[PDB]
C-alpha cells in the first residue's frame, strides 16, 4: 500500500513454458494506480506487450 | 396427402407428451432432489431427466435433417452405461439382504434343532 | 413416476422415430406451408426442448451433459462409501 | 391498532437427517486408524468427544463439529467490525467471535491513495481516521497461532459505513455464497457480514458501479438527501431479517425479496414486530419454498 | 581467501570430497560453471571469476543468464544443444542472449566470439544462428490448481476474470478487427 | 419409379411458375444469387469471428471445475470445503495429491524417518539411475500413496483431462528415499554422497526444498487439529534441518 | 427389451 | 481520449538521481517517462545500461 513504482526486470520469462505463468498473472493482479518499469532482452514484438498492458491497467505505457 | 397422416399423428404425440413435460419440470432440478433424502431416490431422477433429453435432442436433430447423429449417439451409450452400473449395484444390495434373512431363519432353527 | 412417463416418452420416441422416416422434402417442395407446419411442429420442439433448458435456467448442449453426468458420478462414489464400507 | 403485546400465562416458570449425536465424556470408537481433530481428545485408542455435536468422518479424519458456539473466523471472509480500541499502531475491533481482530496501521485505504505514502505522524493521527464503535467493511487476511485473525480493506469497496442502519443476528442462518454485497429494489443495499452483523444503507454509485470523493472514507457524513420513503423502506427490510431470525431461516437474497413482497399485506410497518405475524410470514416462505427450487 | 570460504563450514565439512578434487583446477586459474556444485562453490568461483583469478570458465546456461560477471572471450564448443526434444541448431535470440557476455565496458577493447563447429552448416542457418533474430515473446499461460484455489478463497475477483485479461488470448485479439473491417466491408457490399 | 416423382414436380412446377425465365429471370437469378452469395459468406465469415471470440481455455477450466467437486474440495456451488482449504498453504508440491494422503491419514504409523522418504517422492523431478527396491516399510507406504493417486487420475481420465494415468504415476520419483531415510538417521554427508550420481547441490536443492515442504506441512494440522501430526511434523523438521542444510551465501 | 433398443430399430418407412 | 504531451519535450526539472557521466539518449528518453509519471517498457541488452534506468526511479520513489 505504499508502493507506486515497480521495476520488472527479465520480463521475457513470460514465455517460459515452465514458470512464465507467474510473471503474467502477477501483473494482471496489479492495482491500476501503480507505475511500472519493464526491462528485458530485445524482442521484435515489444509493442504487443504495451498494447496488451495499456488496456488492462488503463494508463499509458511508453516503449 | 402422404405427409398428411404422420405429421398430425406425431404432433399429437408431442401433444400427448407436452403435459407430461410440464409435470416433469414442475419443480426444479435442485428442488426435486432437495425435497428427497435417499441418494437412491436421488439417483434415477438425474438419469431420467437426462434420459428423456437424450431422446429429445436426438428427436429435434432429425428435424434439421442433419446427416450426422453421432455426437448425440456418442452420448447415448454413456447414459446407458451409468444406468447399467447402479442397477447391478442395486442387484448386490438384494444379495446383501436376500441371504442375511436366511441367516436369520437358519440360526433360530439351530436352537430348534 | 418412471414407468408411466417414460412409457409416454417411449411412445413419443417411436413417434420421433416415425417422423423423418418418410421423405419430407417433397411437400417442402410442394409448399412452404408443409415445411412451415413442420417448422411449427418444430416450434413445439423449440419449446419442448426448452423446458429442460428452463430446468437449467449444440455447443451449449455439449456443456451441460457433462454437468448432468457430473452429478451422476458423485452418487455411486458416495454409494461406494455408503455400501462397500457398510 | 394497539400499543403493546400483553398476553398472560400465570403459574409457571416456563411453558412445559440421521447422524451421530454425541456427548462429552463419550467414546466414539477405538479403531486406531482414525485421525483425531477438532472436538476430539483421546487416550491412545479411545476416541472421546468434548462437545454437544456431530461426528464428522472425513475419509480417514474423524472430528466433532459442535452445534453451539461463537463465530469462527476464517480468512477471506466479508464481515463487519465494531471498533473496540486503539493500540500502539494497532486497533482492536470486535468480530463477535472469541476475540478481537487486529488491524495494522497501514492496513487501510488512505485518502489520496498510495501517493500518500508512509509517515510516522500517522500514529499521531490514529484517532483521526478511526474511533470507537464504528462500523466498516473488512477483509479477513490471516491468523495467529491461536485462532485469532486480522483484517484489512484491500479495495475501495471495503470501508467505513454510513447512509443507513445496523442490525445483528446469529451467525448460523447466514448462508455462504460467492457474493455478499446485495442490492435490493428500493434503491438500497444489504451488507451481510458472515459473523452475524448486518448493515443496511442506500445504494451508492459505487454500488451501481458493481453492475453496469475518495476523501470521504472516514467521514461521519451521510448523503444529506435521505427521503422518508428511503427511511421507512429500511425498516420493512429490517424487521423481516428478525422475522427469519426468529423463524430460524437460512438467508436467501431472494427469500428477502420474497419476504418483502409477502410483507406487502401490511402497510402498517409497526405491525412487523408480531411474534405470530413474523411466524406467519415465516410460515409463508417455507410453504413458498415448496414450489420453486 | 578460499579457506575463508571454507571457514563458514564445519571442520567435518571442511574435508568434503568433491571440493578436494576441484580445488587444484581452481588453483590453476581455471573454473567450471554448472548447477551441480554446492551453492557455496557456485558463489566463490564467480567472485574469483569477477576478480579474474580464474581465466577459464567451463560454463552452461545459468551463467549465460548469470550477469554482473563479464567476459572477454566466449567459446561455443557444442553448436547444437538439446531443447527438451532435440539436440537442435540453437535459434537466434538464444545465441543473442548467449552472445553479449564478453567485453567489459570501460576495459575490454572488443568482444571476442569464437565458435567451434563440426559440420559444414547450411549458410542461412549460421546466419539464423549468428546473424540472428530476436526471438518472439508470447504467453505460455496454462492452469494450476493452487491458483484455482485462492481465487475462490479470495472473494473479490474470479478465475474467469484472470482469463479475460490473460495475454494467451491476444492471438484471438489482434487480427479480428481487421476481419471486422472486412465484415464492415462485407456488411456493406451485401 | 417413385423416386423420380421429386423431379416430376420440377418437370411441372418449374415450367408452371410465372416468369420461369421471363423478365430475364435467368439473369435475375444471378442477380439474386450475387445477393445470395453475399447472404452466405458474411455470416460464414461472421461465424468464424464469433467463433474467434471467447476464452478458449474455459474447456480446460470447466474440466477442472469438475475435479475439485469430484474431490469434494468445494460444493457444486463452488464454496470451498475444508478439504480444499488445506492446500491453500501448499504450492511446493502436488497439491492435488497431498491433501488426499493426509486425508488418507497414512502417516499415523509412519515415523519421522519413514514419512520423510515419502516426501522425497515429491520434492524432486529429474529421473536418474534405478534405486533398489528399498526396505518395504518405505515401499509399502510408497505402494500406498501410488494406490491413491491412480483413482485420482482415474477421475481425471474421467474428466476428459488428457493425462496418461501410467505417465501420471511416474511423475512421482521414488529413488532418493534411502538417502532420505539415512539423513534422518544422522548420516554423514560424505557417506550419502556415495549413494548417488546426483550432484550434491542438487541434493540440497531438494533438501532446502524439503524444508519448505515440511514447514508448509506444519500448517496443516493447525488447520485440522491432528495433534499427533504436529508432534510428528516438527519431529521431522528437527531431523533434517541441520549441519550442511545450514548453508548461507557470501554476497549477503 | 432393453430400453435403448428403440434407438436401434429401423422405423416403418414408406 | 488521454491527454498527451510529447515526452521528447519533457524538460526534466531535476535529476532525482544525478549521474557522473553522459547518459544515453534513450536513457534520457527513459528517465523522462519515469519523471513525467507513466510506465514504460525499455527492451535492450543487459550490457546496454537498462540498470541505470532502474537506478533513477528508486530515489524518485524515495524522495
Amino acid at each position: 500500500r505504499e508502493v507506486a513504482w515497480v521495476i520488472f526486470d527479465e520480463v521475457h520469462y513470460m514465455r517460459d513454458k515452465e514458470r512464465g505463468v507467474v510473471w503474467e498473472e502477477t501483473i494482471i493482479l496489479l492495482p491500476d494506480k501503480v507505475r511500472y518499469v519493464f526491462l528485458s532482452a530485445t524482442i521484435p514484438n515489444a509493442m504487443e506487450f504495451a498494447e496488451w498492458i495499456c488496456k488492462i491497467h488503463s494508463q499509458p505505457c511508453h516503449i | 396427402e402422404k405427409i398428411k397422416p404422420y405429421v398430425r399423428s406425431f404432433s399429437k404425440a408431442l401433444d400427448e407428451l407436452k403435459p407430461e413435460i410440464e409435470k416433469l419440470t414442475s419443480k426444479s432440478l435442485d428442488e426435486q432432489l432437495l425435497l428427497l433424502s435417499d441418494e437412491r431416490a436421488k439417483l434415477e431422477l438425474i438419469n431420467r431427466y437426462a434420459y428423456v433429453l437424450s431422446s429429445l435432442m436426438f428427436a429435434n436433430m432429425k428435424v434439421l435433417g442433419v446427416k450426422d447423429m453421432s455426437p448425440i449417439l456418442g452420448e447415448l451409450k454413456r447414459v446407458k452405461s451409468y444406468m447399467d452400473k447402479a442397477k447391478q449395484y442395486d442387484n448386490r444390495i438384494t444379495k446383501s439382504n436376500e441371504k442375511s434373512q436366511a441367516e436369520q431363519e437358519k440360526a433360530k432353527n439351530i436352537i430348534s434343532n | 413416476n418412471p414407468d408411466v412417463l417414460l412409457s409416454r416418452v417411449i411412445n413419443v420416441v417411436r413417434a420421433a422415430s416415425s417422423l423423418a422416416s418418410q421423405d419430407v422434402d417433397f411437400y417442402k417442395n410442394l409448399d412452404r406451408g408443409f415445411s412451415k407446419d413442420l417448422k411449427s411442429k418444430a416450434d413445439k420442439l423449440a419449446d419442448m426442448a426448452n423446458e429442460i433448458i428452463l430446468s437449467i435456467d449444440w455447443n451449449n448442449f455439449g456443456n451441460i451433459m457433462d454437468n448432468l453426468l457430473e452429478m451422476s458420478d458423485h452418487s455411486l462414489d458416495k454409494l461406494n462409501c455408503a455400501i462397500n464400507s457398510k | 391498532s394497539e400499543v403493546i403485546t400483553i398476553t398472560k400465562r400465570n403459574g409457571a416458570f416456563q411453558n412445559s437427517s440421521d447422524s451421530q449425536i454425541v456427548t462429552p465424556g463419550e467414546l466414539v470408537t477405538d479403531d486406531p486408524i482414525w485421525m483425531r481433530g477438532h472436538g476430539t481428545y483421546f487416550l491412545d485408542n479411545m476416541t472421546y468427544s468434548s462437545v454437544a455435536g456431530t461426528v464428522s468422518r472425513v475419509n480417514r479424519l474423524l472430528s466433532v463439529i459442535p452445534l453451539k458456539g461463537r463465530y469462527a473466523p476464517e480468512t477471506g471472509d466479508h464481515v463487519v467490525g465494531r471498533i473496540a480500541e486503539v493500540g500502539n499502531k494497532r486497533w482492536k475491533v470486535d468480530i463477535g467471535g472469541k476475540q478481537h481482530a487486529v488491524l495494522m496501521l497501514g492496513s487501510v485505504n488512505l485518502p489520496g491513495g498510495i501517493l500518500r505514502r508512509k509517515s510516522e505522524s500517522d500514529e499521531l493521527q490514529m484517532r483521526s481516521f478511526l474511533k470507537e464503535g464504528d462500523l466498516l467493511n473488512a477483509e479477513v487476511q490471516s491468523l495467529f497461532q491461536d485462532g485469532s485473525a486480522s483484517l484489512h480493506t484491500r479495495s475501495l469497496k471495503y470501508g467505513k459505513l454510513r447512509n443507513g442502519m445496523f442490525c445483528q443476528v446469529p451467525s448460523s442462518l447466514i448462508v455462504r455464497a460467492k457474493n455478499h454485497t446485495h442490492n435490493l429494489p428500493g434503491n438500497i443495499t444489504v451488507v451481510l457480514g458472515v459473523n452475524g452483523y448486518i448493515w443496511l444503507r442506500k445504494t451508492s454509485q459505487m454500488d451501481l458501479a458493481r453492475d453496469t470523493s475518495s476523501w470521504q472514507i472516514y467521514s461521519d457524513e451521510n448523503d444529506p438527501s435521505i427521503s422518508n420513503n428511503i427511511r421507512q423502506a429500511i425498516c420493512r427490510y429490517a424487521n423481516v431479517i428478525k422475522a427469519l431470525a426468529f423463524c430460524e431461516i437460512g438467508i436467501t437474497q431472494q427469500r428477502i425479496v420474497s419476504a418483502y413482497e409477502a410483507s406487502m399485506v401490511y402497510s402498517n410497518v409497526g405491525e412487523l414486530i408480531e411474534k405470530n405475524v413474523m411466524e406467519s410470514i415465516g410460515s409463508d416462505i417455507l410453504t413458498a419454498e415448496k414450489m420453486r427450487g | 581467501i578460499f579457506n575463508n570460504a571454507i571457514a563458514l563450514l564445519p571442520e567435518t565439512d571442511r574435508e568434503l570430497p568433491q571440493i578436494k578434487h576441484i580445488l587444484p583446477l581452481l588453483r590453476r586459474g581455471i573454473g567450471i560453471h554448472h548447477s551441480g556444485l554446492l551453492p557455496i562453490l557456485k558463489e566463490v568461483i564467480e567472485i574469483l571469476f569477477q576478480e579474474g583469478f580464474l581465466k577459464v570458465l567451463f560454463a552452461t546456461e545459468t551463467f549465460s543468464i548469470g550477469l554482473n560477471m563479464p567476459a572477454k572471450t566466449v567459446v561455443f564448443t557444442s553448436v547444437r544443444k538439446w531443447d527438451g526434444q532435440q539436440f537442435r541448431w540453437v535459434s537466434g535470440g538464444e545465441y543473442i542472449q548467449m552472445s553479449g557476455r564478453a567485453g567489459r565496458r570501460g576495459l575490454d577493447d572488443r568482444g571476442i566470439v569464437i565458435m567451434m563447429i563440426d559440420e559444414k552448416m547450411e549458410p542461412q542457418v549460421a546466419k539464423g544462428m549468428v546473424k540472428g533474430q530476436a526471438d518472439r515473446l508470447d504467453s505460455a499461460f496454462h492452469l494450476g490448481y493452487n491458483m484455482i484455489l485462492n481465487l475462490m478463497r479470495v472473494e473479490g475477483i474470479s478465475p474467469e476474470f484472470m482469463l479475460e485479461h490473460s495475454f494467451f488470448q491476444f492471438q484471438n485479439v489482434i487480427s479480428v478487427p481487421v476481419m471486422e473491417k472486412k465484415l464492415a466491408e462485407l456488411k456493406k457490399d451485401f | 419409379l417413385k423416386l423420380m416423382k421429386k423431379i416430376d414436380v420440377l418437370n411441372t412446377k418449374l415450367s408452371s411458375n410465372p416468369l420461369t425465365n421471363s423478365m430475364r429471370l435467368e439473369e435475375l437469378y444471378g442477380k439474386y444469387s450475387r445477393k445470395h452469395d453475399l447472404h452466405e459468406d458474411m455470416k460464414q465469415l461472421k461465424r468464424k469471428i464469433s467463433e474467434s471470440q471467447a476464452v478458449i481455455q474455459l474447456d480446460d477450466l470447466r474440466r477442472r471445475k469438475r475435479v475439485l467437486r469430484r474431490l469434494g474440495f468445494c460444493t457444486p456451488n463452488d464454496i470451498i470445503e475444508l478439504k480444499g482449504r488445506v492446500a491453500c498453504e501448499i504450492s511446493s508440491g502436488d497439491e492435488l495429491l497431498l491433501t488426499e494422503l493426509i486425508f488418507n491419514g497414512n502417516f499415523n504409523e509412519l515415523k519421522p524417518e519413514q514419512a520423510a522418504a515419502l516426501l522425497s517422492c515429491f520434492a524432486f523431478q529429474e529421473r536418474c539411475k534405478e534405486a533398489p527396491r528399498l526396505k518395504p516399510e518405505l515401499a509399502e507406504p510408497l505402494k500406498a500413496m501410488r494406490e491413491i493417486a491412480a483413482k485420482i487420475a482415474k477421475i481425471m481420465k474421467d474428466s476428459k483431462i488428457e493425462v496418461v494415468e501410467k505417465d501420471y504415476v511416474e511423475s512421482f520419483r521414488h529413488e532418493l528415499m534411502e538417502v532420505v531415510y539415512e539423513w534422518c538417521r544422522g548420516a554423514t554427508f560424505t557417506q550419502i554422497c556415495k549413494m548417488t550420481d546426483v550432484y550434491e547441490g542438487s541434493l540440497i536443492r531438494m533438501f532446502k526444498r524439503l524444508e519448505e515442504l515440511v514447514k508448509e506441512l506444519v500448517d496443516v494440522a493447525n488447520t485440522i487439529g491432528n495433534s499427533s501430526l504436529k508432534e510428528k511434523m516438527e519431529a521431522v523438521l528437527k531431523l533434517i534441518h541441520r549441519d550442511i542444510v545450514s548453508a548461507g551465501s557470501l554476497y549477503l | 427389451t432393453d430400453l435403448f433398443d428403440v434407438f436401434e430399430e429401423t422405423p416403418v418407412e414408406l | 481520449n488521454y491527454d498527451y504531451t510529447p515526452i521528447a519535450e519533457h524538460k526534466r526539472v531535476n535529476e532525482a538521481r544525478t549521474y557522473p557521466f553522459t547518459l544515453d539518449p534513450f536513457q534520457d528518453t527513459a528517465i523522462s517517462c519515469i519523471d513525467r509519471g507513466e510506465s514504460v517498457l525499455v527492451s535492450a541488452h543487459t550490457s546496454a545500461g537498462k540498470t541505470v534506468v532502474a537506478e533513477y526511479a528508486i530515489a524518485q520513489s524515495l524522495k
